[PDB]
This record gives C-alpha cells, structure tokens and sequence, in this order.
RNA sequence: GGGAUAAGUGCUGAAAGCAUCUAAGCAUGAAGCCCCCCUCAAGAUGAGAUUUCCCAACGUUAUAAGAUCCCUCAAAG
RNA sequence: UUGGCACCUCGAUGUCGGCUCAUCGCAUCCUGGGGCUGUAGUCGGUCCCAAGGGUUGGGCUGUUCGCCCAUUAAAGCGGUACGCGAGCUGGGUUCAGAACGUCGUGAGACAGUUCGGUCCCUAUCCGUCGUGGGCGUAGGAAAUUUGAGAGGAGCUGUCCUU
RNA sequence: AUAUGUUAAGUGGAAAAGGAUGUGGCGUUGCC
C-alpha cells in the first residue's frame, strides 16, 4: 500500500538507494499503488558513482510491499519490505541488477525483464 | 454551417430558403451554407 | 423465471475447480410451498404467493406469532399446506407452470445460475453523519470544535430553509436491499441448501428472496 | 405557367378507382393506396384525370399542386415503376444479394444488411453497382437514402457508395 | 434495450414550369427526455385490490376474529 | 468586477481566506451527437445541439489570485448575504504592548512593516433528518399486495483484435 | 356581443444595429 510520500528501497543497482512516492499512475484520484504498480518518484539517497543520481524524478516499478497481496486461490504473499525498481518507458531496469525477493505478479504486469534478473520470484 | 443574424448570398449561386420558422441559404459550395441564429 | 425464499445461515468458503477461492453464502430454503396464484383476470396482475417455513397449528390464548392465527391458518388451508411464517410473491414467475399447494425445491436452481438477491439489511440504530452518510470528519487537532458535525445545512437568506432530503442523523440500516448478480455455486438437494455467491443482505436468521436475474 | 392545373393522362392498363377523396391505383406493376388531400376536387375522364382546386389562398395553389404530382407520379409508377441507382467506388467495396437483403462490403469491420420491404425488390448487377426498383417513388428514394446513407461519398477519393450520376465534389489532399 | 426528440441528415413535394428536408406528408438522428434498473409509496381523504377469519342481546353489560397490558428476550432498539 | 447613487439596517444585518456541507445557471472543461475546414491519416481549428454524470494530490504565500511539481478523459466559468462562524477555525484585517523606516517641534501618525494578542448562547416557531400516538378510510380483523406519485442511479481510462 | 379586416408568431404576454421570396394594403413603372 504505497501512497505520496511514501519511501521504498530500490532493489536495482541504478545507483538509487532509496525514494520518495511523488505520484502513483492509473487514474485520478487514485491513492495506493501495490505489487505491480507503477509510481512517480524522486531519489532521496543514490550511491556515488550510480546512474541515477540524487534529485532525478523518475519511474519505479512496486516489486515488495509489506501490505503484499492476495492471490486468485485465496493465499497471500507478505514482505518483510516496500522496494521498487527503476525502469525505462518500455518497462525495462534501469540497472542491471535485481536484489530480493519478488513476487510472481510482476509476471502479469510484463516486467519480464525484472522477473529473469531476480534472484527469486515467490 | 454558419450561424449568424446575418444571413445573405456570399456566390451567385447562392439560395434563400426558411425551413422550419430559420432563413437559411443552401448552395453547392459547403462553406456557403448558413442558419440564421 | 424463477424464484424461492430460504434463511441466511451465515458466510463459508468452498474451491473452485481452478483452486480459486469462493467466498459463499449459505441459503437454507426447505419447506418453500405455493399458496396462491394471483391472475391479471382476478387480482390485476399475475404472481404466485409462496410460503416458506412451516408455523405450530392454531391453539386457543396463543400468545406469541409462532403459532398460526384462524385467518392465517384458512389461507393456508385452501392450498393443502400447513401455516407458513414468511410469505411473499413473486411477480417473475411463468403463473402457468405452478399448481396451487405444489413444493419449490431448492432444485429449481442450478449451478451457474444468476441470481438476485433481496433481503432487509441489518440495523444499526440512530446513527450520525460520519457512519451514515460517508461524510468527512472536521479537524481533530489545531483548535477544531467540529469533529462529527454535519456541517452548513443551507445557505443563507436564500434560500432562508434546509431542502429537502437534507442529509442528517437518524436510524441507519434495516432497508430492503436487492443485490444483482450473484451465482448460484452448489445446489444440495439433502439439507435443502443454496450456496450463493458472495455476500448477501441481513443478520443471519434473516429471510432472503432468490430470483433469477432480471438483466 | 403552373403545375397542378397540368391533366394527367392515365394508363390504360392502370385502374384509377377514386374512392371518393381516398384513392386506389391498381395497375399491372402493383397497387397504391394512399388519401388524397381533403380540399380538392379529382374529377376525371375515360381515359384522363384532372385536378381542380376550390379555392384561390396560398393554402389552396399548394395544396393542388402537392396533390396533383402525388396522382402523377402514382400514375406513372403503377405503369412504369422508379429506378434508383448506387455505385460503389473503392478497392474492395462489394455487394451482393443475400436472399432478398443486401449485404454491402464498404470497408468496416462487419458488413451491413439493408432488408427488402414490401413492394420493394434490390438488385446488385456487377460486384459495385447496386440498384433499387418499385412501384412508389416515396419509398425507392428512402431506401436508396439509406443504401447511400451506409457509407456516403467521401471527397478525397470518390470512396463510399454515391448515386448514379451524382456530382461528388472533390478535394486535394494534402499527403 | 425500447419510444419520442435536439443540432443535423434526408425522401417525397408544391407554392414558384425549375429548384427546394416542409407548406401537407414520410423517415433518420445525442452521455440529454420518458421508460427499462434499485428504493419508498393508498393520509393517493381519489384513503384502491386479493385471500382468509369472525358475527349480540337488552347508550349499557358482556363478548367474536384479533390483539394489547404484564413478563422472558434480540436478528431490533 | 472597479465604480456612481445613498433607498433597508448604526436601541449592532460579524469582515478575508480555509474547513464541513452543498445547491442552482450554462456563455460546456471532459465525455455524447453534428455542420464547415486552408478536414489525406493520426491530430487539430471553428461553429451548432447537449447540464446526465464527472471534473486532483502536492511546493510557496493568511491569502483570493497566481506561479511551480506530478498527474488526469477533464483539471470549465459563474450565482446562492463575493452560499455556509446560534456548523468549525481564526493565519489576515478595524483593539490596548513594543520596535523599525518615514512624517510631525510635539502629543502622535502611516500609498508602510514587524513580534504578541479572550470566537458567548440549554432551539420556542418555520425548515430538515429520523421515529411514535390519534382519528379517518360505511362492519371488525390477519396477511399478501397494485402503483397515482416520489427519491436513487447516470462518470470514464487503458489494452487486445479488426 | 355585432360588422369589416389583420396575425399563425401563444406574436399578444418586455429589447437593438442588422438579416430575410413571412404575409396584407397601397401605388409609379417595364417586357409579354
Ligand atoms: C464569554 C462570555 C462573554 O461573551 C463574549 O465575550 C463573546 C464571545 F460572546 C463576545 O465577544 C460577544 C459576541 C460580543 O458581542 C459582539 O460585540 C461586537 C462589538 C459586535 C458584535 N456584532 C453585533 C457585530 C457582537 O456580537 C460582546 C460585546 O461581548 C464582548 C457581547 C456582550 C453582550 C458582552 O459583553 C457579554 C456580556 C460578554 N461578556 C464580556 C466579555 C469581556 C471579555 N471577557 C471577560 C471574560 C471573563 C470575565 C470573568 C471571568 C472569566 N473567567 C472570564 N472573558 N472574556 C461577558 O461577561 O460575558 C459575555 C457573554
Ligand atoms: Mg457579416
Ligand atoms: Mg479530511
Ligand atoms: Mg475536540
Ligand atoms: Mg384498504
Ligand atoms: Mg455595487
Ligand atoms: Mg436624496
Ligand atoms: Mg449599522
Ligand atoms: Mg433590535
Ligand atoms: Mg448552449
Ligand atoms: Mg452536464
Ligand atoms: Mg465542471
Ligand atoms: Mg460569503
Ligand atoms: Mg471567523
Ligand atoms: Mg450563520
Ligand atoms: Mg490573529
Ligand atoms: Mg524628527
Ligand atoms: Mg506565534
Ligand atoms: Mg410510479
Ligand atoms: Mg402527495
Ligand atoms: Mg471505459
Ligand atoms: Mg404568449
Ligand atoms: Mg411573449
Ligand atoms: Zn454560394
């Protein structure tokens, strides 16, 4: 359950380390973005040296949400964390490596790209 | 159409009618065709 | 086309074949008998009146509704079956595929089914602006007296009243409640049982109505 | 000169039985029927007919006129029927004959089906070009109306389903 | 989804030989109008309808069907 | 709107902005229908019909306004005591303290600024939201009902295919 | 109500420049 102002941890090595939810897509009025999701947001911390730099207004896939999700068969995945990943308009990372854990509906959203360079999709 | 109070031939070609209680002109050239309103 | 009257049990879960998870209701719908048949020739408009759970016979200084009063028990008569504690109509019916005193199985439904659903919602009392209207509180900090209120009622001089379906406290719950659409999971034949789809209006206990749908 | 004081000459296998104000032409290619105007006389010969008006107001110069040219072309299309013709411009616009609908091809998703009426026979003779026969004018115009209606002329091209002979004004287009 | 329409689009058609959607007629055409959907509703004093139950004598006294008072309560408050 | 006039109110008609809650108009922001186009298409321009529904979360400022960030189909313009303080707040503005600039010989003052600075009221009538008692409805009653009429609802994006 | 006529817009029952084969009364005239 990801609004404005909300902080995640990036899970991606584009040099951004953590950031902050300007906007969540999809419609107005809309309020919370989930696994899957794509947000606005701008990096409040990056690691020198990175790409993505601290300031830059960027857009973020959701991978891991501590409110997590239900599945069609009434089970449900829950994450210790809120991270994200940057991505490019055609939905690729900006980095080219994935950290944690991701959960299976980033499968449905197309982000296969995110999927294959996970460690573990769950 | 054009609708405007002033309604009158722009072409020779041009024809005043009322249809329907409205001074209209009708002719073959598109922009031509006006409503009085 | 068709259409039956049951008591809300409560709320349960089965699989579906997939493994997908069905929140259901349970409908238990014995006893549900014909009672009368309403004609456009006699009445104006045509219906079946069905009576759905069977009441005690009529007894002399009967002090409670759980006992058949003498008019209640005639009309019951007249179509072969004993006294009935719920009875409704139901206008969606063909009037030419019932006999008068004929059972209305649970049967009559499938699965697959589309059904809709009508109940009285549950009660919830004298209730105020936040709960009954989804209205916004007012601020609960920086000096605010005004947490619950309903706010301006009106404008001013014009128009000098409050209109018409103004929106205040007052009793909240206990409607008719007709929700469109549901599906008919399972039919049981033993135990008399309809699982519905989701969730349908009222306590458990209460009275629902099932019709096929009219969309 | 005028209109309505124009004699008509009647068929000779056409049958005008005026039924008093209402009138009925049965003639070899089918029946009309439809009332005549109610203010106006329709005395007629052996062989010819010949409408007068009563009265002299703008009501009464319209009216004859309006009534004499129904009696007309009621003559004329019990004896010789009304044709209208459609023809398709455009790479693939067909149509063809479904029974009796149409069924034309002009480049949507679906087809359309234009239905036959009562009295009304379609006829699609080449791949792009159709046609519309029967007895009552009134009628033919409405459904070439609508046939034409289903995909009108367009100016770039010439595309869409135009009348026989009609003039479609056109335009360069900027590509 | 149906019906009638708006701006429009026409057909037939004169007044006005022509032409013309209009004057008589004939159609078609909007998230809009009236219905279709949900809820309330006969104090609708115009107070409606159906089924069933009950039936007194001499204003009074006691009653019928039916209810209430009182009491145990909750799904209601 | 800025005004002009000084007709109601000076034995008191609480002023700006916001909050809560709306309601109405249409000169229509979106969505629906359509004419013209210097309309190829994709997009536009302009005009006509149309008020059913919809029409945003932040940074700055007391602000309205406005600029900006990020969205959205769209982020319409107006009326209702510039709607709404016996519904709220009280940042601003017409209060006593103090200070600066400035003016004044001065007490003091302001096409100015700055820090601080009590928001009372148990609802009688109409109005509104709920909920009971009486009587009427040509016998009394139990239950099921028709629907004159009334209220509610009414939005729209993206993708795939063609 | 009576007589003669005008309007077809509910004009009557709130408005202008301007526009228009709406309809009625008057004329001076031209071709035929
Ligand atoms: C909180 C109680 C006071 O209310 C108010 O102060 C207010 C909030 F109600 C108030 O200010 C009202 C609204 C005022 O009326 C406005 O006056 C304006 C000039 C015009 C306006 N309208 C017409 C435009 C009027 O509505 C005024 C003049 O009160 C000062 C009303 C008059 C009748 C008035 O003086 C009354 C008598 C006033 N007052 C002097 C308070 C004087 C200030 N004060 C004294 C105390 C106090 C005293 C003793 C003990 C304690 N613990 C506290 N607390 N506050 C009291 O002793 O009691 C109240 C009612
Ligand atoms: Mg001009
Ligand atoms: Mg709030
Ligand atoms: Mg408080
Ligand atoms: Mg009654
Ligand atoms: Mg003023
Ligand atoms: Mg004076
Ligand atoms: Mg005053
Ligand atoms: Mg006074
Ligand atoms: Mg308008
Ligand atoms: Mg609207
Ligand atoms: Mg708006
Ligand atoms: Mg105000
Ligand atoms: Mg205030
Ligand atoms: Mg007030
Ligand atoms: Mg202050
Ligand atoms: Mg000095
Ligand atoms: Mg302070
Ligand atoms: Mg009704
Ligand atoms: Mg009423
Ligand atoms: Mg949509
Ligand atoms: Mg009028
Ligand atoms: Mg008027
Ligand atoms: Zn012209």
């Amino acid at each position: 359950m990801i609004q404005q102002e909300t902080r995640l941890k990036v899970a991606d090595n584009s040099g951004a380390r953590e950031v902050l939810t300007i906007k969540v897509l999809g419609g107005s009025g809309r309020k919370t973005a989930n696994i899957g999701d794509v947000i606005v947001c701008t990096v409040k911390n990056a690691t020198p040296g990175g790409v993505v730099k601290k300031g830059d207004v960027v857009k973020a896939v959701i991978v891991r949400t501590k409110s997590g999700v239900r599945r069609n068969d009434g089970s449900y995945i829950k994450f210790d964390e809120n991270a994200c990943v940057i991505i490019r308009d055609d939905k690729g990372p900006r980095g080219t490596r994935i950290f944690g854990p991701v959960a299976r509906e980033l499968r449905e959203g197309n982000f296969m790209k995110i999927v294959s360079l996970a460690p573990e999709v769950l | 159409m054009k609708v405007r109070p002033s309604v009158k031939p722009i072409c020779e070609k041009c024809k005043v009618i009322k249809r329907k209680g409205k001074v209209m002109v009708i002719c073959e050239n598109p922009k031509h065709k006006q409503r009085q309103g | 086309t068709k259409g039956i009257l049951g008591r809300k049990i409560g709320m349960t879960q089965v699989f579906g074949e997939n493994g997908e998870l069905i929140p259901v209701t349970v409908v238990e719908a014995k006893e549900n008998v014909v009672l009368q048949k309403k004609t456009v020739e006699v009445d104006g408009y045509n219906a079946i009146q069905v009576g759905f759970e069977d009441k005690k016979a009529y007894k002399k200084d009967a002090k409670s509704n759980k006992y058949a009063n003498k008019p209640a028990e005639g009309h019951a008569k007249k179509a072969d079956a004993a006294p009935k504690r719920f009875i409704r109509e139901f206008r969606n019916v063909d009037v030419d595929a019932y006999e008068v005193g004929q059972e209305v199985s649970v049967d009559t439904f499938v699965a697959g089914d589309v059904i809709d659903v009508t109940g009285v919602s549950k009660g919830k009392g004298f209730q105020g602006a936040i709960k009954r209207h989804g209205q916004s509180r007012g601020p609960m900090s920086h000096g605010s007296h005004f947490h619950r209120a309903p706010g301006s009622v009106g404008m001013a001089s014009d128009a000098s009243r409050v209109f018409k379906g103004q929106k205040m406290p007052g009793r909240m719950g206990g409607n008719t409640v007709t929700v469109q659409n549901l599906e008919v999971v399972q039919v049981d034949t033993e135990n008399k049982v309809i699982l519905v789809k989701g969730n349908v209006p009222g306590p458990k206990k209460g009275l629902v109505e099932i019709r096929t749908s009219i969309k | 000169s005028r209109v309505g004081k124009k004699i008509i000459d009647i068929p000779s296998d056409v049958t005008v039985t005026f039924d008093g104000n209402h009138v009925t032409v049965k003639g070899p290619k089918g029946e009309l029927s439809r009332t005549l105007n109610e203010r106006m006389t329709f005395k007629q010969e052996e062989n010819t007919i010949e409408v007068v008006r009563p009265s002299d107001s703008k009501e009464d110069r319209t009216n004859h006129g309006t009534t004499r040219a129904l009696l007309n072309n009621m003559v004329q299309g019990v004896s010789q029927g009304y044709v209208k013709v459609l023809e398709l411009v455009g790479v693939g616009y067909r149509a063809q004959m479904q029974g009796k609908d149409l069924i034309l091809n002009v480049g949507y998703s679906h087809p359309v089906e234009i239905k036959a009426e009562e009295n009304i026979t379609f006829s699609v003779e080449k791949n792009t070009v159709v046609k519309v026969e029967g007895i009552s004018k009134e009628q033919v115009g409405a459904l070439a109306s609508n046939i034409r209606s289903v995909r009108p002329p367009e100016p770039y091209k010439g595309k869409g389903i135009r009348y026989q002979g009609e003039y479609v004004r056109r335009k360069e287009g900027k590509t």
